[PDB]
């Protein structure tokens, strides 16, 4: 829900 | 000079500036002569010469360390061990769970009729049935399955696939009478149906309960790094081609706005939910699909009013909808709302926990409510009444780290996969009963090449520089002695409300064992390890309590002689690259090592990129003069220091060519930046370019990352 940088 | 040296030329345009507004100084004109690598590899041989000169630059440091080659093999021998998910019922009166004899490049879906799940996850391998290897799709195994749901009839699978980890997909649908064989030449999908849903950017597939279409979000059609624009949710009805597929929302007026549908469980009430921003806000409709046609043509009424509160659907009963919420409750909580009486608004049901973040809420065994809380940056599971939200107790309150909660509401039973930095992943199965529930191990991960009683996670507490108590987990050998000579390798994040929790990592263990090693994982402000406020204290003008935290937690491992000073190794990813750039440029003697995949870096121009604008909720707006002046401040690529207080550490910058979650850009300018403002050194700064990752991409990363910290802080492989 967003699109999060993660990783 | 260094035997290195000297680094790839990079172009500067001196004269490529933007003014920006501020409150404190009226206008800042900022200037950034590596602007020029903003435009896509694809559109410029200037980004194309920089990629190319640096990659090799990179690939020969690297590789000229003989501790490559011994880290990439000690890797791939201990990787090669079963993995597999918790069993998960479908629709077809199968279990299908995930499935890895080791060094396959995907995990490959399995499936078992339920009552001879008894028979699967041997000595002999995985038993049941091959049902889908995402490997068969691509040559190199590059094409990965990025999400599933079944048919509520059972008889069809909807599965997304992004062709070369690009991060666009199609959405493909096959019959569950049609496993994947084992016979099947690589490089092509056999037996699969011909829609083709192009044009998808995340995987949300709700299917209708007529099983005749599902629901999904799709972009305009389209390497490139321009804003995500236009997001439309369409109904594909299965056979047709996808020009076919009906519009159901587009909104021309907000393009940077996300949105999707959620059906209930029932398949009679749709959500629409649009968010804005990476917040945990939405605007909010909810749709009777009895009374209406699927189309623009739909009597959406509203929930709530916009942006307070975000809104996920948890179970049904009748025009009763359950949903998990933070309206006024930031931890969350389940409250229901009934479509009969839209007006009478949410009942709560199970109140918030001031101090416990609710992480998902879903119904078993009828009318049990399961809740995952994070509390203490670990996961805890209370068992509610459904009908009354009386609790009825905990259960796994012994484990101590992460749960994937499976079953569905029709099943007495779930499985329960558990893991922590120290447990692979047990899965447990729990049956529910009259009064009390019963507990059994089904299956464990068992790792060959490493004796995990070698090793111990401490849990201690330290203060930050405003003397906040801070949470740490430290993994180590039982048998290193805290007499300040380990090295350290310390992970960070530290926003958007997201947790570090302990997971599994085999590498980090392996570093741990091979170097003698600490690996530390401060609990900073900006996730949600102590709820909601925990995000709100390390965000916005808040952001440097995240860095303070990060860089108190390595003083406090030097000043309690776990670590030794010289051998600090920080790595953090996409926003934990917000970090270690922050923490490098803030505190360069603290650390040996910088470690940085997929680095948001350029706190003024993020919004310009993918989904850049998103972040804005997080960071502040840099357009804003307000928020500008405390981004400023911090912003990474604009506060290299300068030279001579400033022994800067070794630095090793992970990214792709292409990457549509982090512009590869906030990257390319920083290498630049850093390499023209140290030019000599002494510690290399260097970007590694690959041009849903495989085992042999995560393995010769890991295996650059290591060697690369081994070269920079002088450790001896001890195997
Ligand atoms: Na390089
Ligand atoms: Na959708
Ligand atoms: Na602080
Ligand atoms: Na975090
Ligand atoms: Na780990
Ligand atoms: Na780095």
């Amino acid at each position: 829900i967003g699109v999060i940088g993660s990783v | 000079f260094p035997g290195w040296g000297p680094y790839p030329p990079v172009e500067r345009d001196e004269t490529s500036a933007i003014t920006y507004s501020s409150k404190l100084h009226g206008s800042v004109t900022v200037r950034d002569p590596y602007s020029q690598l903003e435009v896509p590899f694809e559109d410029s041989e200037e980004t194309k010469a920089f990629v190319h000169s640096q990659r090799k630059f990179a690939r020969t440091y690297l590789d000229e360390n003989p501790d490559r080659e011994a880290w990439l093999e000690t890797l791939k021998k201990s990787w090669n061990y079963r993995r597999f998910s918790a069993l998960k019922p479908e629709s077809d009166g199968h279990y299908y769970f995930e499935y890895n004899d080791g060094l396959q490049s995907q995990l490959s879906l399995y499936r078992v009729r339920m009552g001879e799940e008894d028979t699967v996850l041997t000595e002999s391998g995985p038993g049941g049935e091959l049902f889908f290897n995402p490997n068969l799709l691509s040559l190199d195994g590059n094409a990965a399955l990025t999400g599933f749901v079944m048919s509520p009839c059972g008889n069809y699978w909807a599965y997304g696939v992004s062709e070369h980890g690009s991060d666009w997909m199609s959405i493909y649908v096959r019959k569950t009478s049609s496993p994947h064989l084992p016979s099947q030449e690589r490089g092509k999908d056999p037996g699969r149906m011909n829609d083709k849903i192009r044009h998808v950017r995340f995987f949300i597939v709700s299917w209708t309960s007529d099983s005749k279409g599902f629901f999904y979000s799709r972009y305009p059609p389209e390497k490139g790094n321009a804003p995500a624009m236009n997001c439309m949710v369409y109904y594909h009805r299965i056979g047709e081609d996808q020009e076919s597929d009906v519009l159901v929302h587009e909104d021309p007026e907000h393009p940077f706005w996300i949105s999707s549908v959620q059906l209930t469980p029932s398949g009679r009430y749709i959500l629409f939910a649009a968010s804005r921003d990476a917040s945990h806000t939405q605007l909010v409709k909810i749709a009777d699909l009895h009374e209406n046609d699927i189309g623009t043509n739909m009597k959406w009424k509203n929930l709530h009013d916009p942006w307070e509160a975000r809104f996920t659907i948890v179970g049904d009963e009748g025009s009763k909808i359950y949903f998990m919420t933070n309206l006024k409750a930031k931890n969350y909580k389940v409250a229901t709302f009934d479509a009969n009486h839209p007006d009478e608004g949410l009942t709560t049901l199970i109140a918030e926990d001031p101090n416990a973040f609710l992480v998902s809420a879903s119904i078993h065994a009828q009318d049990k409510l399961l809740l995952v809380y994070l509390r203490n940056a670990s996961h805890e599971i209370h068992i509610r009444d459904l009908t009354t939200g009386k609790p009825l107790g905990r259960i796994f309150e012994d484990l101590l780290g992460q749960f994937m909660v499976s079953g569905r509401r029709q099943d007495n039973d779930i499985f329960v996969l558990f893991s922590s930095f120290l447990s692979p992943g047990t899965v447990y199965r729990y049956t529910f009963g009259e009064e009390k529930g019963y507990r059994s191990l089904f299956r464990a991960i068992s790792i060959p090449g490493l004796n995990l009683d070698d090793f111990m996670t401490e849990s201690v507490f330290y203060p930050s520089k405003d003397g906040t108590s801070v949470h740490m987990f430290i993994t180590r050998p039982k048998d290193v002695l805290l007499d300040g000579t380990s090295p350290v390798l310390q992970y960070g994040y530290g926003g958007f409300s997201l947790a570090m929790l302990p997971t599994f990592s085999l590498s980090t263990l392996l570093f741990c064992k091979i170097y003698r090693a600490i690996y530390a994982i401060p609990n900073i402000r900006g996730g949600s390890e102590y709820g909601e406020s925990w995000h709100r204290e390390g965000m916005l003008d808040k952001k440097q309590n995240v860095f303070d935290d990060f860089n108190a937690a390595t003083e406090w491992l030097i000043a309690n002689k776990y670590a030794s000073k010289d051998r600090i190794a920080i790595r953090g990813g996409a926003n934990g690259g917000v970090l270690t750039t922050a923490c490098a440029n803030q505190a360069p003697g603290l650390y040996r090592c910088v470690i940085t995949i997929e680095g948001i870096i350029d706190m003024l121009r993020f919004p310009k990129f993918t989904f850049g604008a998103s972040w804005r909720s997080e960071y502040g707006d840099p357009e804003d003069p307000e928020d500008f002046d405390f981004i400023f401040k911090y912003s990474p690529y604009h506060n290299i220091p300068p030279p001579g207080d400033t022994v800067m550490p070794a630095m090793l910058f992970f990214t792709a060519a292409y990457d549509d979650r982090v512009s590869p850009l906030h990257t390319f300018k920083h290498v630049a930046a850093l390499q023209h403002n140290f030019p000599k050194g002494p510690n290399p700064c260097l970007m590694r370019i690959d041009l849903g990752k495989s085992t042999q991409e995560m393995l010769e990363e890991t295996a650059d990352e290591y060697s690369f910290i081994g070269k920079s802080m002088g450790l001896t492989m001890q195997t």
